[PDB]
């Protein structure tokens, strides 16, 4: 049996952690809702 | 039980000790969560519980209490926030420019930063905090990172 337990307010924060790139894929999506990479 | 807007952690203590499957939003006395976090099912909130309203499998959302809120979307140019809730670390906010899935109905921003599965369910934000989508469903690229999609609903 599951439950929520709150973890903070939704706000953006100015001077946070600046990381990742940022990459244009070619996906499929299935009718289960799994994405694959088309190639 | 507690409808306070903000990000929430989905527990579960059907496996060993209290375990994070996902992450949600409560927003106008509405949780929103992907659908593989709870398949469905009806989630607790202290004494209160929460059922589900709207689902997708497809979509792969969930919605409890209420209709879908959640409508920003991505500007397709500026940087983005993940605000990102680890199992058993605190909530912390990720600045990054998003890329982009290609499919065949359309372009959807997407998210190249790596997290537990646990982690399904973290909200994307705007510079003004709107939620523009959650996190956790997604691809793994040739050289094994993750890629997750910027998911979104529909506000009827
Ligand atoms: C062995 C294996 C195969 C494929 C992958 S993947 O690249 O497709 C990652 N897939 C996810 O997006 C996943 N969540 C998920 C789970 C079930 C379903 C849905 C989505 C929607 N339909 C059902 C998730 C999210 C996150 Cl944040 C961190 C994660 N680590 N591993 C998984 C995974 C990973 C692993």
């Amino acid at each position: 049996d599951m439950y929520i337990e709150r973890a903070g307010d939704i706000t953006w924060e100015k001077d946070a952690e600046v990381t990742g790139n940022s990459p244009r894929l070619d996906v499929a999506l299935d009718e289960s809702g799994d994405f694959s990479l088309v190639e | 039980g507690e409808t306070t807007d903000g990000v929430y952690r989905v527990m579960t203590r059907r496996l060993l000790g209290s375990t994070q499957v996902g992450v949600g939003v409560m927003q106008e006395g509405v949780f929103h969560t992907m659908w593989h976090v709870t398949k469905g099912a009806a989630l607790r909130s202290g004494e209160g519980r929460l059922d589900p309203y709207w689902g997708d499998v497809k979509q792969d959302l969930v919605s409890y209490c209420g209709p879908w809120k959640l409508d920003a979307a991505w500007d397709g140019l500026s940087e983005v926030q993940l605000l990102a809730v680890p199992p058993g670390e605190r909530a912390k906010n990720i600045q990054t420019l998003p890329g982009i899935f290609k499919t065949k109905d359309g372009d959807i921003g997407a998210v190249a930063l790596d997290y537990p599965a646990g982690t399904s369910g973290s909200p994307i934000l705007d510079k003004c905090g709107r939620v523009i989508g959650l996190y956790g469903n997604g691809v793994v690229i040739k050289n094994g990172s993750y890629v997750s999609a910027i998911t979104q609903g529909k506000r009827e």
